[PDB]
């Protein structure tokens, strides 16, 4: 939690695994990053002008 | 039976995984599963 | 209010997928999975001392 | 101890107490029996489940 | 195919060696 | 008449038969060599 | 006549506290979902 | 009610906590 | 006390136990690189490779969406890639 | 003294006065069942078995009652909604009496065998200390069941001398209680086939039969009376919970899941049929049917009765409940008065849109509308401003077909949106919520309170089952571990089989 | 005079030699281009 | 706020039924 | 001797690994789900049940690799090998989900195994069971978690994938659709494990700081004789210590080691409890007063309102990808969000 | 009949209360004998 | 709920009944 307050965050996989093309291809990594974009856009609904929530 | 002293075997096989886990790590960076 | 700080810190941090609060729950995890050993292995090897119409 | 009438009617029912066949008796014909009913518990689960299907059996509310 | 073969090899190649490096201390084990 | 999942169905039931035979016929065996003493 | 079987109970002082801390906590957690 | 229900049970258990502290059983050597 | 094996800080430190090892590891080792560098484990498994997930121009997944035409379901999936 | 956690330990070695806290606990049981009903009787709506049925008003017992065949009241009403029946004793409330005076002749039988607690039976000839001779009574009592098995089997559910069960079709439309012939094919084991019910009480009967004969006539091996403990009653109650708990476990299982004894009727659907559109399907057969034979839109849905149109809704899949919302599923959404009519919605171009449904494990979900084809074509939006689905936008009006609304057709936004809104519940009904005060959060049903109990008891008796399991084969140590207990015995090599001290090298 | 097959060297080997091969696969694996 | 108005006596059982229960066994503990 | 005494002697032999009669549960099925798991993060895939990589081989790392569960479209088939899905064709196995059952149900048969292993050597040995008492809380758990829990759903799709990430995942499934956080057999479970762990570490930091002076050395580890007769600590002390720092202090160490079992244990059961409920979809979601108060009122919130909009996020943003086989289709202007985010 | 919700709670604990005090004298009075 | 305690209140006086006289303190002489 320390650190975490100087925004040294958690392992970011996303679209870590692609394909031949470069199809993004999922992982569970990914899935959990659609459940925390709800978390984002949801808090504070009220709070942010403008579209990074930077602190 | 104790030929080979513990302490040289202890050294092999940790300098052993050390080079199998960089190699795990470097693939992080490298081919399948690196965003690139 | 604990959990709304919780999930939001989810969100902005993605501490679950931070080492160190794996290790935080590998901490707790086993704490009480060690509790519980040394728990049940101590009172599994109590001295017959008493009888069975009284708390061991 | 009180005896009643009903008591020495019942009597023998509760006398036996301890008595055993010698060894290892009828335990052989019990694990057939153990055996035979698991595969027939097998069976049963295996048609709830429909890993086993069988012709005539629909395991639907349409039966 | 071919492949279930070089696979195996290294795996065939081990039991022998081992194999043949321990047989005598093995038939020991007789009694 | 018999299905083809009846005929999984036996399959499975004699390859967990073979399985627990061996099993024990193993052990058996084996427990019968080396035996313990007093 | 009497039953020989009859034994004695016991709550010693520190299980009660122990027990009545256990039931008023147990309250306090429960009482907001009883009260929905 | 509801408010009165939650203090009331909050307030019993800081009434235990002090009979548990200062009425306890005293340890002994036997 | 003693359960009556051998040690193990006597036999890794024997010269017999890494005579055979000396062999048997790396030859493990090497087995299992060729069951991936032959190509060997994409088929036992099923395992996509990387050009075999998508079809060219599909966005699609391949998801299974039934029980018993499942297997089929699959097949007919992997032959749409060609 | 004795810990307040061992109080009930003072009967292990008292027959008499285990008996009579075994009646006891039979008496309070049968008291509680005759209490339940009571209760059920004076809160139960007779005057609606379509859209008021016994599983939206909380009913628990009244549905086994009705299971196996009592079906009305003294005061003259039956659950099939047919009035001036003269049911005779065996009325709900006939049954409840009976429970109550059963209970009461059992309160009596209690307090004999606790005070004469000392009867000679109990106590061994040989020695003369109490001990029951379990092997026995254990044949006993399983000839005792076989036969109960048997004759309910036979008598009871065939009809020969009683009433049959309830049975029903396979949307729940037409249940009634009817005698069931037994099926002894292969079918007898699909839950779903009644006939299969009978056969199983028969044979498995005539087999307790048989198998109680053996337990009382062939003693146990001494090898399986010494590994079982078969001289400590703390056996039993081990092998006993492990019983239970399965059945427990088997009964949950078939609750959830729907078999031929836990009828849609009487316990409400599944939610396995919301899942697979099982009602809905039925719902379109019987509507295209009807429109291959030449019938209106109007007439073909007028067609479907009300009671299947609401097996088609949401508020009644058992998942859609809380743990905390309590009491019947009328003080959610009220108390279903009428079918308002299915639902059609159109766009601008006259083509016909879908309202996307909402699945279980949502607390909420969004109104979407798709084409035939899956095509999103309206929503209600969240952010409006860069919205293109809007119901404004594309046109969407709605119409309905059969029910209360038949004919009529809204085309005013605000409208289309609240009639959109249910339609992701299924079909829209017209419901009481003042009568109640109901507040508009959906409950479970019976069956899902059923289940819920017996899959938490079930999972709590498994730990009974350790409990008494190990207090049995573990006896010698309950109290502690002997003092005089050496290392040779636990440490390693000293001897070559654990525990055994004749290995000694 | 020890044994050198006994269960313990079953127990042992059931392990550790499918975990050799199994880190011989993951080695390879760190040079598999898309 | 529109409670559940059975949850003040569930709660008050809750507590007194148990609480007594262990004040009972308590109190004849202490007088022998 | 009859050759079944003849095996048992065997069998119990004091070896450096314990076999046991149990042991012909617990080794092969033990060895058979950690086989399975190996197996299947190494090289087996989700693509056809989840349209997710799963495997070192596809290029996943120790975090996001998981055994995962069969497709939605399987129910809850058990997925024998020779069943009628996979007809005995072990890649179309691997690839239907049958990893995943394989691994469930070997393990089931495991733990069951490993606790007749802990009453079976308690039993030779002498000492009561009361580990293998403690052990029922993690079947407890396993049993709810993995189980019964999609039992009572739609599939074995909804249970917990054998991964890292996979169970974060079904963490925050959790805490979206059933608002878990909120369930007070969640909250007692926590405890349980929380009081624990402080448990754990009070009484370990406790000895080691009470400790008797037995030899002279520095290091006090080489100060204890596990055959001596004395308490290597002072229970006197200790307790004067906290009762004075705390206010009370355990004064017997019987009840001290029972209570240790008791808290986590107990906890764990409680968990299990709630997901039974959860199983069913019977949750402790929301509070009505809140909702009547909340709805009809523009200026009422409160932590638990803003928990539930979180919820709301979490469920829109998540559905579609994390369960593909409802083909939900979300416009831009239906999913959720607060101003800018 | 539209009654006095208190009355439930009331008549319990006036029940109650004074029941409870009555138990726990007799019963300690059992254990001195 | 009114009827029910009413009912709960006479069960419990009747069977206090059965104790007061089935389980008095036997009366003894001298
Ligand atoms: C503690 C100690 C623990 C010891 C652990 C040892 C572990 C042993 C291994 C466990 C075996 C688990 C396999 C259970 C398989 C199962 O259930 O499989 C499920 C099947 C039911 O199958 C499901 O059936 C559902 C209902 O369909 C039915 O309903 C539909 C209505 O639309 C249609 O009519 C359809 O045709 C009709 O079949 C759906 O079809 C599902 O997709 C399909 O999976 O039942 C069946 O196999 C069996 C049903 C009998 C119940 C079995 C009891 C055990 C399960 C407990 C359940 C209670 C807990 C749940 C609470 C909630
Ligand atoms: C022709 C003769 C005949 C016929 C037609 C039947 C017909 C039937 N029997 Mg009967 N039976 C018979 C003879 C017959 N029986 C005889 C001779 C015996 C021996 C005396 C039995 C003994 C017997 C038993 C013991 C059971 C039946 C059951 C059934 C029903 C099976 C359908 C069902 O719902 O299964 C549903 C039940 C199952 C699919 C079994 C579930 C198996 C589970 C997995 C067991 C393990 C649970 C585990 C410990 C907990 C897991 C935890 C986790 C997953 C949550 C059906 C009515 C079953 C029943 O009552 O169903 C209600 C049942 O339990 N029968
Ligand atoms: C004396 C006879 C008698 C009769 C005719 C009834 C009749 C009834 N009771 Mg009542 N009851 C009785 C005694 C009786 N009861 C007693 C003594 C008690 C106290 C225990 C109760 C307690 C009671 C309750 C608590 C409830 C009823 C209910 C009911 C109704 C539904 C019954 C039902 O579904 O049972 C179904 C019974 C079973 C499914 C049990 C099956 C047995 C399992 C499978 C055990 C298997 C183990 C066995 C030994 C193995 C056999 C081996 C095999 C090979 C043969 C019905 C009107 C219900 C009701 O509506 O109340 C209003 C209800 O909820 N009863
Ligand atoms: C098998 C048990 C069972 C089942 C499944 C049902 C099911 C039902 N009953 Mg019935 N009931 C039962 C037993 C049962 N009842 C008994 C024994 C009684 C006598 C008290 C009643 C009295 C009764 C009444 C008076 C009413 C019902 C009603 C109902 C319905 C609604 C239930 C509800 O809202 O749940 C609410 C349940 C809960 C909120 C669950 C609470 C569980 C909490 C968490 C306590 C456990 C926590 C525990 C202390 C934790 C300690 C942990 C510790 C070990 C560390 C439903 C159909 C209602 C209805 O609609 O009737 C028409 C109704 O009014 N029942
Ligand atoms: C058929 C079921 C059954 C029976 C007859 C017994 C019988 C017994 N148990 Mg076992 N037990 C059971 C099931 C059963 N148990 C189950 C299912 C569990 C798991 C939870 C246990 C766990 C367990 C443990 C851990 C212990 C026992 C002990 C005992 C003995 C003393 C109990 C006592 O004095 O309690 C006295 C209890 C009280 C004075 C009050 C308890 C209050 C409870 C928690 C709430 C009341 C519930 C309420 C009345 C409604 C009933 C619900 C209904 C659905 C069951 C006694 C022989 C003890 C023992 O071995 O002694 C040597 C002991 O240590 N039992
Ligand atoms: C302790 C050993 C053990 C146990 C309990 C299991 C248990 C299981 N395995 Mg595993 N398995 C094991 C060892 C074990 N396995 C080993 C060693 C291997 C390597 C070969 C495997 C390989 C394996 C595979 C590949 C698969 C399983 C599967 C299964 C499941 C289905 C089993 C089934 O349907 O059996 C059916 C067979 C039986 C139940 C055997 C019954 C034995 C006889 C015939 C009973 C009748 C006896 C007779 C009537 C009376 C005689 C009396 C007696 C005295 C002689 C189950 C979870 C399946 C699975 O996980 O799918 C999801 C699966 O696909 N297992
Ligand atoms: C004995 C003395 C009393 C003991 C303490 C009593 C309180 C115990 C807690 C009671 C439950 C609290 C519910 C809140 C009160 C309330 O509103 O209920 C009130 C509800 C009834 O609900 C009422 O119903 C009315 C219509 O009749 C209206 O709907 C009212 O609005 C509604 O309040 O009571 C119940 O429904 C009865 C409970 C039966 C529940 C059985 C199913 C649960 C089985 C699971 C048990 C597993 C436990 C595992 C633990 C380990
Ligand atoms: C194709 C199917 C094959 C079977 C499939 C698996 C099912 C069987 C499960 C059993 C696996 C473990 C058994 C191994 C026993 C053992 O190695 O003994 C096997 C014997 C005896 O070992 C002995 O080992 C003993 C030590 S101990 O028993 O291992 O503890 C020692 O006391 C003795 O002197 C020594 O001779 O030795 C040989 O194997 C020599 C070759
Ligand atoms: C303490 C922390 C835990 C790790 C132990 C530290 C060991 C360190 C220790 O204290 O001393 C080392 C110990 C004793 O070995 P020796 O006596 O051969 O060595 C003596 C040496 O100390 C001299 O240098 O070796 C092991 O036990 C090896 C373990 C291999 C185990 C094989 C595992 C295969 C079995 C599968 C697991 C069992 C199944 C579970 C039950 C189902
Ligand atoms: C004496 C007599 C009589 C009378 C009778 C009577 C009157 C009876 C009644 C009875 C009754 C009337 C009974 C009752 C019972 C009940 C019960 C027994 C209950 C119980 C319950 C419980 C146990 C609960 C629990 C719970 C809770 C509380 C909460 C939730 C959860 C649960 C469910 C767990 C007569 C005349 C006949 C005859 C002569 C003699
Ligand atoms: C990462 C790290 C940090 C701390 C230091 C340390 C050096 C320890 C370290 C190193 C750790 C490393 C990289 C560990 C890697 C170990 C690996 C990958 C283990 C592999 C073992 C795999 C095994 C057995 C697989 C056996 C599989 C079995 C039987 C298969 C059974 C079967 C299945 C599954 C299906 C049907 C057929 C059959 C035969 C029934
Ligand atoms: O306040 Mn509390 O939460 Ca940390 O980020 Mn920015 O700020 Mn607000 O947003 Mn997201
Ligand atoms: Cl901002």
């Amino acid at each position: 939690i320390s650190t975490m307050a100087f925004n040294l965050n958690g392992f970011n996989f996303n679209h870590s695994v692609i394909d031949a093309k470069g199809n993004v291809i999922n992982t569970w990594a990914d899935i959990i990053n659609r459940a925390n974009l709800g978390m984002e856009v949801m808090h504070e609904r009220n709070a942010h002008n403008f579209p990074l929530d930077l602190a | 039976g104790g030929r080979i002293p513990l302490w040289i075997v202890a050294t092999v096989a940790g300098m052993g995984v050390i080079v199998i886990v960089g190699l795990f790590f470097y693939g992080a960076y490298a081919g399948l599963g690196s965003s690139l | 209010g604990t959990f709304n700080f919780m999930i939001v810190f989810q969100a902005e941090h993605n501490i679950l997928m931070h080492p160190f609060h794996q290790l935080g729950v590998a901490g707790v995890f086993g704490g009480a999975l060690f509790c519980a050993m040394h728990g049940s292995l101590v009172t599994s090897s109590l001295i017959r001392e008493t009888t069975e119409t009284e708390s061991a | 101890a009180r005896r009643t009438w009903l008591g020495d009617i019942l009597r023998p029912l509760n006398s036996e107490y301890g008595k055993v066949a010698p060894g290892w008796g009828t335990t052989p014909l019990m694990a057939v029996f153990m055996g035979l009913f698991l595969v027939f518990l097998l069976i049963i689960l295996e048609i709830y489940n429909s890993t086993l299907i069988l012709d005539g059996v629909n395991v639907s509310w349409k039966a | 195919d071919w492949r279930v073969l070089v696979v195996l090899l290294p795996v065939l190649l081990a039991a022998g060696w081992a194999v043949r490096n321990i047989l005598p201390y093995a038939v020991k084990q007789v009694q | 008449t018999i299905t083809p999942s009846l005929k999984g169905f036996f399959i499975g039931l004699l390859s967990g038969a073979v399985v627990l035979g061996l099993t024990f016929a193993v052990l058996i065996a084996i427990s019968q060599i080396d035996k313990v003493q007093r | 006549e009497p039953n020989p079987n009859r034994q004695p109970v016991e709550l010693n002082r520190t299980s009660l506290y122990l027990g009545l801390l256990l039931i008023l906590v147990l309250a306090l957690l429960f009482s907001s979902y009883f009260f929905n | 009610m509801e408010t009165i229900t939650y203090v009331f049970i909050f307030a019993c258990i800081i009434a235990l906590f002090f009979f548990a502290i200062f009425f306890r059983e005293p340890p002994r050597i036997t | 006390g003693t359960t009556g094996e051998r040690p193990f800080s006597d036999i890794i430190t024997s010269v017999r136990y890494w005579v055979i090892h000396s062999i048997t590891i790396p030859a493990l080792f090497i087995a299992g690189w060729l069951f991936v560098s032959t190509g060997l484990a994409y088929d036992v498994f099923g395992t996509p490779r990387p050009d075999s997930y998508y079809a060219q121009e599909q966005r699609s997944i391949p998801l299974v969406t039934d029980r018993f035409e499942a297997k089929q379901q699959v097949e007919t999936f992997l032959e749409q890639l060609k | 003294g004795l810990p307040w956690y061992r109080v009930h330990t003072v009967l292990i070695n008292d027959p008499g006065r285990l008996i009579a806290a075994h009646l006891m606990h039979t008496a309070l049981v049968a008291g509680w069942a005759g209490s339940m009903a009571l209760y059920e009787l004076a809160t139960f709506d007779p005057s609606d078995p379509v859209l008021n049925p016994m599983w939206r008003q909380g009913m628990f017992v009244l549905p086994f009652m009705a299971r196996l065949g009592v079906t009305g009241s003294w005061s003259g009403w039956s659950i099939t909604g047919e009035t001036g029946i003269d049911p005779g004793f065996w009325s709900f409330e006939g049954v409840a009496l009976a429970h109550i005076v059963l209970s009461g002749l059992l309160f009596l039988a209690a307090c004999w065998h606790w005070v004469y607690w000392d009867l000679e039976l109990f106590r061994d000839p040989r020695t003369g200390e109490p001990a029951l001779d379990l092997p026995k009574m254990f044949g006993i009592h399983l000839f005792l069941a076989g036969l109960l098995c048997f004759g309910f089997g036979a008598f009871h559910l065939t009809g020969l001398f009683g009433p049959g069960m309830w049975v029903s079709d396979p949307y729940g439309l037409t249940g009634s209680v009817q005698p069931v012939a037994p099926e002894w094919g292969p079918d007898g084991f699909n839950p779903y086939n009644p006939g299969g019910v009978v056969a199983h009480h028969i044979a498995a009967g005539i087999v307790g039969i048989i198998a109680g004969l053996f337990h009382i006539l062939v003693r146990p091996p001494q090898r399986l009376y010494k590994a079982l403990r078969m001289g400590n009653i703390e056996t039993v109650l081990s092998s006993s919970i492990a019983a239970v708990f399965f059945a427990a476990f088997v009964v949950a299982g078939t609750m959830w899941y729907g078999s031929a004894t836990t009828p849609i009727e009487l316990f409400g659907p599944t939610r396995y049929q919301w899942d697979s559109s099982y009602f809905q399907q039925e719902i379109n057969r019987r509507v295209q049917a009807s429109l291959a034979s030449g019938a209106t839109l109007e007439e073909a849905w007028s067609a479907i009765p009300e009671k299947l149109a609401f097996y088609d809704y949401i508020g009644n899949n058992p998942a859609k409940g809380g743990l905390f919302r309590t009491g019947p599923m009328n003080k959610g959404d009220g108390i279903a008065q009428a079918w308002k009519g299915h639902a059609v919605f159109r766009n601008k171009e006259g083509e016909e849109l879908f309202v996307r449904r909402m699945p279980a494990f949502f607390e909420s979900f969004p109104v979407i509308l798709t084409d035939k084809n899956g095509v999103v074509k309206a929503d209600i939006p969240f952010r409006r401003a860069e919205s293109k689905y809007s119901f404004e936008q594309q046109g969407v009006t709605v119409s309905f077909y059969g029910g209360e609304l038949n004919g009529q057709t809204f085309t005013d936004p605000p409208t289309v949106k609240s009639y959109a809104r249910k339609a992701i519940f299924g079909e829209i009904f017209e419901f009481d919520t003042e009568t109640l005060n109901s507040d508009g959060i959906f409950r479970t049903s019976p069956r899902g309170w059923f289940t819920f109990a017996h899959a938490v008891f079930a999972l709590l008796f498994f730990f009974g089952h350790i409990w008494h399991g190990a207090r049995t084969l573990f006896r010698d140590v309950f109290s502690g571990i002997d003092p005089e207990l050496s290392p040779e015995q636990v440490e390693w090599g000293f001897y070559q089989k654990v525990g055994d001290v004749t290995t000694r090298r | 005079s020890y044994p050198i097959f006994t269960v313990r060297w079953v127990a042992v080997h059931t392990l550790a030699v499918p975990t050799i091969f199994f880190l011989g696969a993951i080695a390879a694996m760190q040079f598999i281009q898309r | 706020m529109e409670v559940n108005q059975l949850g003040l006596i569930a709660t008050a059982l809750f507590v007194l039924v148990p609480s007594v229960f262990l004040i009972i066994l308590y109190v004849q503990t202490e007088s022998q | 001797r009859g050759w079944f005494d003849i095996l048992d002697d065997w069998l119990k032999r004091d070896r450096f690994v314990f076999v046991g009669w149990s042991g012909i549960l617990l080794f092969p099925c033990a060895y058979l789900a950690l086989g399975g798991w190996l197996t299947g993060t190494t090289f087996v895939t989700s693509w056809y049940t989840h349209g997710l990589a799963s495997s070192y081989l596809e290029g996943c790392n120790f975090l996001t690799v998981a055994v995962s569960t069969p497709a939605n479209s399987m129910g809850h088939s058990l997925l024998l090998l020779w069943g009628p899905e996979a007809q005995g064709d072990f890649t179309r196995w691997c690839q239907l989900g049958g990893l995943w059952t394989f691994i469930a149900l070997h393990g089931a048969f495991g733990l069951i195994g490993f606790m007749l292993r802990q009453f079976e050597i308690a039993r030779l040995v002498g000492v009561r069971p009361y580990n293998a008492i403690a052990f029922s809380a993690p079947i407890a758990v396993f049993v709810s978690v993995f189980l019964i829990y999609p039992l009572g759903q739609s599939s074995w799709f909804f249970a917990p994938s054998f991964g890292v990430a996979a169970i974060f995942r079904f963490l925050l499934f959790f805490q979206g659709f059933h608002n878990w956080t909120l369930n007070p057999f969640h909250m007692m479970g926590v405890a349980g494990v929380l009081g624990g762990a402080l448990l754990c570490a009070i009484h370990g930091a406790t000895v080691e700081n009470t400790l008797f002076q037995d030899g002279e050395g520095a290091s006090t580890f080489r100060a204890f004789n596990p055959t001596q007769a004395e308490e290597t600590y002072s229970m006197v002390t200790a307790n004067r210590f906290w009762s004075q720092i705390f206010g009370i202090a355990f004064s017997n160490k019987r009840w001290l080691h029972f209570f240790m079992l008791f808290v986590p244990v107990t906890g764990l059961w409680m968990s299990a409890i709630g997901v039974v409920g959860l199983a069913l979809n019977l949750r402790s979601y929301d509070f009505i007063s809140q909702e009547i108060r909340a709805a009809e009122d523009p200026e009422f919130e409160t932590f638990y309102t803003k928990n539930l909009l979180l919820n709301e996020g979490i469920r829109a943003w998540m559905a579609p990808q994390d369960q593909p086989h409802e083909n939900f289709v979300f416009p831009e202007e239906v999913l959720p969000r607060g101003n800018a985010l």
